[PDB]
């Protein structure tokens, strides 16, 4: 439980597709649930999706349920977030957080990556 | 919170703690029973109990359906549990019949077991006080043996059928049928009294137990161990079986699906509280029993291990002595026996309701089609009555002991628990079970529960089984009566009626899958959506 | 979705004084299913309070939390210069997860 690093942010046109990455180290990624937290440019925090430790149970926010998809790679300890269609309001800074315990919350947060649409 | 206690603990706290535990402890030499008892407790009891609660909550149904969504190949576990409950309900109500008979005999100005001037009593009787003023017999024990029981010299001589015990059984089963068919449950304000009266009675009985002279020897025998005794697989089997029986292991999943379905509650902490409470009341009633045993030993001038019967009648021998050594013995005896009836009736109601729900789940197209709901309950109560009628005869005590040892006890509980834990930990997957529990209650089990399911419980189960079949000794009634070979075969058949439920269903489902054998195993091992 | 809102969006403060900020939810949430996070200006958020009473490992006893039902709040015994950050209330009782509007100390 030391390091979380995001990658894959960039500049894209509206309605495009982009896949984000979140690398983890220092802990058992295969036994910890991972969730994505989105920080809008107005500094407002918004939840996006949560994936279980084994990936069987997956939840999405109402604003991104029909367009986003989350996946994990236990072999490489890399967390992925792939989006099909980014709207105008999808531009924000994305954070991947460890949410294994619901009664404890997001213990660790990564550096984050900015995503810009124009 | 007290709400969970008053809602749940009534079905678990019952005759198993106040009656079964003291006689098992006395049979195994007292202190030597406690070490394996606590080992089995902290190794499997709470973890497997929490596992049953999770299994029940996962499918919101009993053992009849939940196993199809986990491992279809091992679906026979539900049938094994159902037949275990069916065998348990037949013989568990015999204790209530004895309690009702004692309560009816308590409606006298003087207790019949206080003196032996009566006709049924043998010439060998001598008053306990005057016994220490030969082969004399205490009136309390021989009353239980001859009037209530009318013990036959052996199981090979069933003798006549006792009418009074049959009518007591009829009254208790009529109460059970009325409560089940009318949907009567402890949902009213009377639940507080129903829960609180047994503990008050136990506290009064314990207070009486400590103030008796010579109780210190009873507590010493209860708490001082004997390592060499643990080397007897019998004590290990008794401890593990008592742990599984008191906590309704392999039985909880059919009732916890409805009872423990409340949302936003801490399942882990609730299970921990229930486990603490049940073990506490059992261990507390142990002191009350052993204090009376020590007082009897000091009064009669005999060793503690020889004072009373090493069998189911330990409570019915000890507690009547305590109520006889209380002011106005009739009042205390009456209160004690209503307390025993109340403890037994709630557990019996819960077990019968679970059995009925599981059985109608095995046949919803026919039994749930209309008015058949009451006819099925009536038929179940009639068949259980006809099965239990074998145990009220003069030789019925031996049959009751055999059923207690084998039908819902012994290697069957270890077998079912070992298979359940092995399946959930390895075939379904501990990593998947932890994820399921995380999704259900919000947090993973942790390492204690995971390791107990993976290793601790299966290792204990197979170790006890191997130690039993390598150092096997025949089952005996009391300290001297040896069972015949046919009785042992009948007991083993009763155990196998549940033991074989897993392999038979496994082979039936294997023959029901098309394609190659390996394809069949792959299809049956994979969980369903 | 259970929308959570924090009333004092901006809190001007004096160093060394006590500051208390509250969070409100449209629906009742469990006491063990709400947590607080601290986000430094220009830095990633970090867990601050969980289960409404348990302080995080990286925060001293200077901070505290309380509340039940639909109302929740946290208290600071004495705010220093290092305490200036943005704090968010979040629920974990049921999906979708929601975060509060946030409260930032302005001094
Ligand atoms: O009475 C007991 O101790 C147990 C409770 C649940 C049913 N099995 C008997
Ligand atoms: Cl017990």
């Amino acid at each position: 439980e030391v390091q979380l690093v995001e990658s894959g942010g960039g500049l894209v046109k509206p309605g495009g597709s982009l896949k984000l990455s979140c690398a983890a180290s220092g802990f058992t990624f295969s036994s910890y649930a991972m969730s994505w937290v989105r920080q809008s440019p107005e500094k407002r925090l918004e939840w996006v999706a949560e994936i279980s430790s084994g990936g069987r149970y997956i939840y999405y926010s109402d604003t991104v349920t029909g367009r986003f998809t989350i996946s994990r790679d236990n072999a490489r300890n890399i967390l992925h977030l792939e989006m099909s269609s980014l709207r105008s309001e999808d531009t924000a800074m994305y954070y991947c957080a460890r949410g294994e315990v619901r009664q404890r919350g997001f213990d660790y947060w990564g550096q984050g990556t900015t995503l810009t649409v124009s | 919170k007290i709400d969970f206690v008053l809602s749940v603990a009534g079905g678990f706290v019952g005759l198993g703690n106040v009656w079964r535990f003291p006689y098992l402890c006395y049979k195994n030499g007292g202190g030597a029973f406690l070490i394996p008892y606590f080992i089995f407790l902290f190794g499997s009891g709470l973890p497997v109990f929490f596992l049953e609660i999770i299994i029940g909550q996962y499918t919101s149904e009993g053992g009849i359906t939940c196993w199809e969504k986990i491992c279809p190949l091992f679906s026979g576990i539900g049938y094994a549990s159902v037949v275990i409950v069916s065998l348990l309900n037949v013989y568990y109500i015999v204790i209530l019949a004895w309690a009702t008979y004692y309560l009816f005999q308590s409606f006298q100005k003087e207790l019949p077991w206080a003196h032996c001037n009566h006709s049924w009593n043998t010439p060998h009787c001598m008053e306990d006080t005057m016994r220490k003023n030969t082969n004399f017999t205490s009136p309390v024990i021989e009353f239980w043996e001859r009037n209530v029981l009318s013990l036959s010299p052996g199981i090979d001589h069933p003798g006549s059928l006792k009418w009074d015990l049959a009518l007591c059984l009829l009254l208790v089963w009529l109460v059970c049928f009325f409560c089940i068919w009318k949907g009567v449950r402890s949902t009213g304000k009377v639940v507080y009294f129903t829960a609180t009266f047994p503990f008050a009675m136990l506290l009064v009985l314990l207070v009486r137990g400590l103030t008796l002279p010579g109780a210190g020897a009873g507590i010493k025998f209860y708490l001082y161990p004997d390592i060499t005794r643990l080397e007897d697989p019998q004590v290990w089997i008794d401890a593990g079986t008592q742990i599984f029986f008191s906590y309704a292991i392999c039985l909880g999943a059919m009732t916890s699906l409805g009872s423990y379905n409340k949302y936003h509650n801490n399942v882990y902490r609730d299970c921990m509280l229930l486990g603490c409470l049940n073990s506490g009341t059992s261990f507390v009633s142990g002191f009350a029993i052993f204090s009376i045993l020590g007082f009897m030993a000091q009064e009669q001038g005999v060793d503690i291990a020889d004072v009373a019967e090493s069998g189911p009648g330990l409570a019915f021998i000890a507690y009547p002595k305590a109520v006889t050594m209380m002011p106005l013995p009739t009042f205390w005896s009456i209160l004690f026996f209503i307390m025993l009836l109340l403890l037994g009736l709630d557990s019996q109601f819960v077990e019968v309701e679970g059995q009925i729900t599981s059985l109608v789940d095995l046949y919803p197209s026919f039994l749930r089609k209309g008015y058949r709901r009451e006819i099925f309950i009536a038929f179940v109560c009639s068949i259980s009555y006809l099965l239990g009628l074998t145990m009220v005869t003069e030789g019925g005590m031996y049959v009751f002991q055999l059923f207690d040892y084998y039908a819902a006890s012994g290697v069957c509980l270890l077998w079912v628990a070992f298979f359940e834990c092995f399946v959930i930990a390895w075939i379904y997957g501990g990593n998947r079970f932890s994820e399921d529990i995380r999704d259900m209650i919000g947090f993973p089990p942790g390492p204690w529960m995971k390791y107990s399911w993976a290793v601790i419980t299966p290792v204990l189960c197979v170790g006890c089984f191997i130690f039993s079949l390598v150092k096997y000794v025949p089952l005996t009634y009391n300290k001297t009566y040896v069972y015949p070979n046919w009785a042992i075969g009948l007991g083993w058949s009763l155990a196998l009626s549940s033991m074989l439920c897993v392999p038979l269903v496994i082979v039936i489902r294997l023959c029901q899958t098309e394609g190659p054998f390996l394809v069949r195993v792959k299809y049956l091992l994979t969980p369903r959506e | 979705e259970n929308v959570l809102t924090q009333s004092p969006a901006i809190m001007s403060t004096s160093p060394g004084e006590k500051v208390t900020m509250t969070c409100r939810a449209s629906s009742s949430v469990g006491s063990s299913y709400l947590h607080w996070y601290q986000q430094k200006s220009g830095a990633s958020p970090k867990l601050w309070i969980y289960s409404t009473s348990n302080l995080a490992s990286g925060v001293p006893a200077r901070f505290s939390g309380s509340g039940s039902g639909t109302s929740y709040s946290l208290t600071i015994s004495s705010v220093e210069a290092e305490d200036a950050a943005t704090y968010y209330c979040q629920q974990f009782s049921g999906y979708p997860l929601t975060f509060g509007s946030g409260t930032k100390l302005e001094m």
